[PDB]
RNA sequence: GCAGAGGCCCCGGGGGCGAAGGCGGCGCGCAGGCCCCGCCGGACCGGCCUCUGGUGCAGAUCUCGGCAGCAGUAGCCGCUAC
RNA sequence: GGACGCCCUGCGGCCGCUCAAAAGACCUGAACCCGGCCGGCCGCCGGCCCGCCGGCCCCGUCUCGAAACACGGACCGAGGAG
């Protein structure tokens, strides 16, 4: 059970963070586990969601694998490639699906050269907590 | 009504309007806890010293309560001559002391010098064995 | 509580307990004891007698303490012997060495006389004393004190 | 609160009812107008704390306590205790602080069938209550009570578990819902602790034992009640009315001649 | 088939309807005692209503029984109608309107190994 | 229709049953039910009763009255359904064999110091079920105070106290006040 | 009967295999009421013991919202006119 | 957030489509009131197959007494006072 008063377990302020968190911290809010052979690589359980990012949905509704070209903050979804609603007819624009970063595995990352950072600091603190405090 | 009493109640006062003549306790449990944090940051402020000061024994007043003694405000500067410490001296070892008090009583100097040898005795004044030294806790000698 | 109470019983009973011809109006008799000697003279006078006049002298500040005087009687100054020094006391008698009973450090100033000591000589001391509380004592073979 | 608008009665001819309206002649001011004042507003004066006598406080604690001690008592209460091998259950742990071995303990004093219920019985509430910091109840189930072990980390997370030091023992955990019966788990320092802390009550003296229903039937099955009985008059004989001259044996029994 | 019983006498058919209900839908058919200051239906004029009065409660054998012969007991968990067999010849079960169609299979199939009539077995079905 | 009301005087009530939540004092009730059924006797139909009491009608009675209450009856056992409490004022209890609803914890070691012996209802059910050598006693009902302010005070003839402190002259200084 | 709280609901209460609500129909109860069944509905809901209250509506020239019949009715007649 | 096609001077209509569902400017969708179609001659209580026979003044309210030519009340829904 939490013994810090400061947080709050008000389902209102709890909701209220959720849905007007800053963008910092509604990109961590945005996270998904990292595919058993990446976790291996970089030793962190979750990475926040990014674009070019290769996910692979394992829940049930439009499930399958793609890149995020798209990540839509504001409603906390991600936009895979490939996971698209049924056109009305043929000859139109695709118009994604929205997923929820949660519904996904990241297969792959965009390495850039700030992420190899990123996950360099979580991975010296997760030693620092590894060697048991 | 029949038989009843009649009431000694007054009738309330500035009910909805005027200066706020209702107090409420619902702070009564965290008062408790503001002041006994207040003690303790207190009492880490001044490690070996005891929070409060020796403080006479006194006969309690009028003769409902004349054979019953409790803690009062001071020993009197006779009393400290008793034990041979000036009033600054005395103040400095943590004993309070009361010049507007007098004896009234010789039995009363004999049990008020008496206090004084006991804590002088129990007093360590110091000028790391500090850490280890004890803070006394609640009236001293009580 | 609110439940188990009657007027949530009086529910669909329109006045609630307070009468057709004459209801619940406020104030039907006055606020209060407003009254006494007119309209509700009855009740001043069949329950209260003494509510209206000045009686006595008036002591512009009482002195409550000067003014207390705790009393105790001769049947209970053996309850202040302790039960396991009391029977000895008792069994011995004795005139040398029979128990001094000092009311003032139990918080008694007078001792009055309502029942009747036990037959063994007492020394009580007090700040003052009732005639048949000395009598009943002296009879004992006792012996009635005053305390400084 | 309906009580920041200004609102006068219209007055008594304007052919509206006399409430008091606003400039517009909208309802205000009254328990009966929307917007308005409650009839008696809810106030914080009311006494939210009740008293108890120490004495009876400290009856209710020992009392819940012997109540725990029944067997019977303790599987009416809904716990679990058929694994149980003894109740009062007495278990010499020693320092607890993993959850994995708080389990094994719990398993092999035989508390787990009890441990698992409430587990199983998380669910959402049914109300408000959900919306109002209220949502999950789970069953009540073991409550360990401890004193100088650190039983506390482990036995915590461990759901529908409770823990108490018996230095201040809670009324409320020892009767769930006012229901007297919850199985304790007792550290084997608590259970030989329990005689001091009743002695430590300055001047306390625990209420005397009172007999039982099957004591008082066994008394009235007794040599001496049963002998002391007298046996009653036989019954009277009722009969429903009969005409007699519409049977001759009516009549027979009547008049015989 | 439930134990015989005595033929069951209900000692009026129709329900008892508030004095008035014809009239207004703001008045609804549920029973409250008549009690104005000048009301047919308090004094029992001729023509009025029925009143409630504890002389129509039907034989304490009987009361409570169903048309089939048997009590009803409701049953919302295979447990709870483990009672219902506990030596229950005078009762009969009805599942809640809650218990799914997938868990009312599982109730009848219990019901049908302790031979315990179920009320609505038709039911979801 | 009947007339049963021109010679009828109403029912009166009473307290078949006692009214405490105390599980111990119904289960003595509902024996001493069973002993006053079971034997017509008059010590179990009053004691039946007894229990059923109310506590304001069930009065304290001190071992100092027990004991003159008891002075020719010493052989004899006393039944209060009541609490028996302590006179400190005697100072020398007699020996005698007490039984009662609850004792106070000094009566219990007066008592059983002096050599008697303090049963319980109990006890008494087993050993004395028709109560055969005992006397049941009672306390003085009127003892209380609110006994002593029923009625008018401020009638000729009340011989009743005010209510309240009155602090005045009109009606109580005399007849003629 | 309502709305909450603390417990229980023999492997841990009933629920997208359909909760509450709504509509129609039985049954049950002297009655307040309850229960089921069908249909709509689409996520919650209780029975019992203990506890708590802003706890039941036909009325108040009641409050606020809807809104009928009158009724295709009264009316749509200053300022000359198209 | 409404594919297509057919129709229309256009608007709009139809067929459907997207969706689990139109949920279509929005969840549920009550009552009052109303329109189409189908049944009936129609208030309540009782007996019968069911339209006859018999009974039945408008409640609330103060009042000695109200169906009153005393007063409040068109209807419905929510709120509404120990």
């Amino acid at each position: 059970m939490k013994l810090n008063s400061a947080v709050t377990a008000s389902r209102r302020k709890c909701r209220k963070a959720y849905f007007t968190a800053n963008a910092e911290t509604r990109a961590k809010m945005m996270s998904s586990r990292l595919s058993k052979e990446l976790r291996a690589e970089h030793k962190i359980k979750t990475m926040p969601i990014r674009r070019g990012d290769i996910v692979e949905i394992f829940t049930g509704g439009h499930k399958g694998t793609g890149k995020v070209v798209e990540v839509r903050r504001r409603d906390y979804k991600i936009c895979v490639e490939g996971i698209n609603q049924k056109a009305r007819n043929p000859e139109a624009k695709p118009v994604p699906y929205p997923i929820h970063p949660s519904n996904c595995i990241i297969k792959e990352l965009y390495m850039n050269g700030s992420r190899y950072r990123a996950i360099k600091r979580r991975q010296e603190r997760n030693a620092e907590r590894l060697a048991r405090i | 009504g029949r038989n009843v009493a009649f009431s000694n109640m007054r009738r309330y006062k500035c009910t909805n309007k005027g200066p706020n003549l209702i107090k409420n306790w619902f702070n009564q449990p965290a008062r408790k806890i503001r002041r006994r944090q207040t003690r303790l940051q207190k009492a880490k402020a001044i490690f070996p010293c005891p929070l409060q000061k020796l403080r006479p024994s006194v006969t309690r007043c009028s003769q409902k309560f004349n054979l019953t003694q409790r803690i009062g405000r001071g020993f009197t500067l006779r009393e400290l001559q008793g034990v041979g410490l000036s009033a600054g001296k005395a103040r400095q070892i943590g004993i309070a002391v009361d010049p507007r008090r007098k004896n009234k009583s010789e039995e009363s100097v004999a049990r008020n010098v008496a206090r004084l040898k006991e804590y002088l005795s129990k007093v360590t004044i110091f000028s790391e064995e500090i850490q280890q030294a004890i803070q006394h806790q609640g009236v001293v000698m009580p | 509580p609110t439940r188990i109470r009657k007027s949530r019983k009086r529910r669909g009973h329109r006045q609630m307990g307070y009468g057709r011809v004459g209801g619940h109006r406020k104030h039907p008799s006055g606020r209060g004891k407003a009254g006494g000697l007119q309209h509700k003279r009855t009740s001043f006078d069949k329950y209260h007698p003494g509510y209206f006049g000045k009686l006595g002298m008036r002591n512009y500040h009482v002195r409550r303490n000067i003014e207390y005087n705790p009393t105790i009687n001769i049947d209970k100054i053996w309850s202040l012997i302790p039960e396991e020094q009391r029977d000895g006391f008792l069994q011995r008698k004795s005139t040398t060495e029979a128990p001094v009973v000092d009311v003032t450090r139990f918080g008694f100033f007078k001792v009055l006389g309502r029942g009747s000591l036990p037959q063994c000589p007492i020394i009580i001391k007090a700040r003052y004393f009732s005639s048949d509380a000395e009598k009943k004592l002296r009879e004992v073979g006792g012996v009635p004190l005053l305390v400084p | 609160a309906g009580v920041q608008c200004t609102a006068h009665s219209w007055g008594p001819g304007r052919a509206v009812a006399r409430l008091p309206r606003k400039h517009g002649g909208i309802g205000a001011y009254a328990n009966f107008a929307r917007g308005g004042h409650m009839a008696h507003p809810t106030t914080v004066i009311r006494r939210w704390c009740r008293k108890v006598n120490l004495n009876q406080r400290r009856y209710a604690v020992a009392s819940a306590l012997a109540a725990s001690a029944n067997a019977a008592l303790v599987e009416a209460r809904g716990h679990r205790i058929a694994d149980v091998p003894s109740i009062p259950l007495v278990v010499d742990t020693d320092n607890v602080t993993k959850t994995k071995d708080a389990l094994a303990i719990i398993k092999a004093v035989g508390v787990l069938r009890d441990v698992e219920r409430c587990k199983d019985s998380r669910h959402i509430r049914a109300g408000r209550g959900k919306m109002r910091n209220r949502r999950y109840i789970t069953r009540k189930g073991p409550l360990v009570i401890y004193n100088t072990e650190d039983v506390a980390r482990g036995f915590r997370n461990l759901p529908g578990v409770d823990l108490c030091h018996v230095s201040s023992i809670r009324l409320l955990e020892l009767a769930p819902g006012s229901h007297p019966g919850r199985l304790i788990l007792w550290t084997k320092s608590a259970f030989a602790s329990l005689d001091d802390v009743y002695a430590a009550k300055q001047n306390y003296t625990l209420p005397r034992s009172c007999i039982t229903q099957t004591d008082i039937e066994r008394i009235l099955q007794s040599d001496a009640v049963q002998k002391t009985f007298v046996p009653k008059r036989d019954p009277l004989v009722i009969e429903r009315k009969v005409d007699p001259f519409s049977s001759k044996e009516a009549l027979a029994r009547l008049d015989p001649s | 088939h439930p134990l015989p019983h005595k033929i069951i006498i209900k000692k009026r058919k129709n329900k008892f309807i508030r004095f008035q209900s014809e009239r207004f839908v703001r008045v609804k058919p549920s029973w409250r005692k008549p009690r104005g200051i000048d009301s047919p239906m308090r004094h029992q004029y001729r023509g009025q209503r029925p009143m409630v009065s504890i002389g129509y409660g039907s034989d304490k054998e009987t009361r409570f029984m169903l048309p089939c012969g048997f009590f009803k007991h409701r049953i919302s968990t295979v447990h709870e109608l483990k009672t219902l067999f506990m030596n229950n010849k005078t009762h009969a079960a009805q599942i809640a309107h809650g218990v799914s169609a997938r868990s009312r299979k599982q109730i009848l199939e219990e019901a049908k190994k302790m031979g315990v009539r179920v009320l609505n077995a038709d039911a979801k079905l | 229709g009947i007339d049963l009301k021109t010679g009828i005087k109403k029912r009166k009530v009473e307290r078949k049953e006692p009214k405490s939540p105390n599980p111990y004092i119904r289960l003595l009730h509902n024996a001493f039910k069973v002993v006053y059924e079971n034997t017509g006797e008059d010590f179990t139909k009053v004691l039946t009763k007894r229990l059923c009491l109310s506590k304001t009608n069930r009065p304290v009675l001190s071992v100092s009255r027990l004991a003159h209450l008891m002075h020719k009856r010493e052989d004899k056992i006393a039944v209060v359904a009541s609490t028996v409490t302590n006179d400190e004022r005697l100072v020398t209890i007699p020996r005698m064999t007490i039984c009662a609803l609850k004792f106070s914890a000094t009566a219990r070691s007066r008592i059983e110091k002096a050599g008697g012996r303090c049963m319980s209802f109990d006890e008494l059910l087993a050993e004395k079920p028709t109560g055969d050598n005992c006397v049941l006693l009672q306390g003085r009902r009127s003892c209380r105070a609110v006994c002593k302010k029923f009625g008018s005070p401020g009638r000729p003839n009340s011989h009743v106290k005010p209510k309240g402190e009155h602090k005045g002259r009109r009606g109580a200084r005399g007849r003629h006040s």
